[PDB]
């Protein structure tokens, strides 16, 4: 069965929360 | 009677709100990106500094306490 879930990814900087992309 | 001549001659002749909303928009510790949200996380050593705060309920618990109608605070 496949995952149904929120994932929250956490960065210090409120500038790298911008930019932030998932492939990155 | 009759209208002078010059009167009837003469008139032939001339005829900050927006901000505001920025810095509530600024205040954002999270955003989403792709299919998982991502979370701002503040330094811990700040985090330490603070003092340990309220919880809102506990307070507005007593609040709906403190108004209600048995009280008569009228």
């Amino acid at each position: 069965f496949k995952s149904s879930g929120n994932h929250t990814i956490f960065v210090d900087s409120r500038e790298k929360m911008n930019e932030f992309t998932p492939e990155k | 009677a009759e209208l002078p001549e010059e009167l009837l001659k003469n008139i032939d002749q001339k005829d900050k709100t927006k901000k505001r909303k920025t810095l509530k928009n600024l205040r954002k510790d999270s955003v989403k990106r792709g299919k998982f949200r991502v979370q701002l996380l503040s330094t811990t050593q700040d985090s330490k500094t603070l003092p340990p705060k309220k919880e809102s309920s506990i307070i507005r618990s007593k609040d709906r306490w403190l108004n209600r109608k048995a009280l008569n605070k009228g």
